[PDB]
């Protein structure tokens, strides 16, 4: 039983920590989604100049 | 198909690299209590007869 709750416990945390790291990678994500959006502003204003 | 061109086809190639390598973690990482069930193609063998 000893085993058995360590490895709950330690599951349970794993789990906790991999959803962290979803929200850590949405918010990157986020950042270079504007990112994007700034370079295809960038784009066509070069279409425009050219 | 053959409308993607190979700059949109290095991205499902990319996908589908991270999802084999997602498959060869969770086949390579899953234990129960400590002994491991996709790694051996050994038997296992349960008394239930006294």
């Amino acid at each position: 039983a000893n085993r058995f709750t360590s490895n709950i416990k330690g599951l349970t945390q794993a789990a906790r920590n991999a959803n962290d790291g979803i929200s850590v990678a949405q918010t990157t994500e986020g950042a270079l989604s504007e990112i994007n959006n700034n370079l295809q502003r960038i784009r066509e204003l070069t279409v425009q100049a050219s | 198909t053959g409308t993607n061109s190979d700059s949109d086809l290095d991205s499902i190639q990319d996908e589908i690299k991270s999802r084999l390598d997602e498959i060869d973690r969770v086949s390579g990482q899953t234990q129960f209590n400590g002994v491991n069930v996709l790694a051996k193609d050994g038997s296992m063998k349960i008394q239930v007869g006294a």
